């Protein structure tokens, strides 16, 4: 439940300026995203984390935190380092990594 | 809008 | 009908290396290309051709070939001749004009 507060905070309006690329799964049907599943073998987003929490999939806080960082890891791996979305991931990850800390 | 392939579409 | 097989070939994984710039409509805002709609009056892509095929929007095979080439023509009109997308357009058009010629 310490993780549920972390999940609602990332999904709240306080971070909506940079958290919107992660609200839903990456739509690989966009103009130049047809290769996302060739490069990223374990996709992750916040709607799945909420759906894995409502279905109660996470056993402990180490299972919850593992998925959240994978969602950021996929963003850093797939996107160029100077893209806005990686900056949006860096900004949002700092919010996550110190509620979990 | 954010990939490495879609940089090729840029002029 | 035979155009539907042509549409599957352009959308097939075999040619995905150079057919991907045309899978979706050109997003002039995401690519830094705001003047695209000032220059291109009739956009065309393969998701639009596919939608017009399932809805039966083509009266005959020539209307099908007209939309496909327009999608290539816009690339020739908008991009510089040495651009990467033009090389992908030439190769994909080469695939099209072959499957379209060797129909019954």
């Amino acid at each position: 439940k310490h993780c549920n507060g972390i999940l609602k905070e990332l999904l709240s309006k306080k971070h909506a300026a940079y958290a919107w690329p992660f609200y839903k799964p990456v739509d690989a049907s966009a103009l130049g995203l047809h290769d996302y599943h060739d490069i990223i073998k374990h996709p992750m987003d916040l709607s799945t984390v909420k759906r894995k929490m409502e279905n109660r999939d996470y056993r402990d806080a180490q299972e919850f935190a593992a998925d959240v960082r994978l969602m950021f890891s996929n963003c850093y791996k797939y996107n160029p380092p100077d893209h806005d979305v990686v900056a949006m991931a860096r900004k949002l990850q700092d919010v996550f990594e110190f509620r979990y800390a | 809008w954010k990939g490495y392939l879609c940089l090729r579409k840029r002029i």
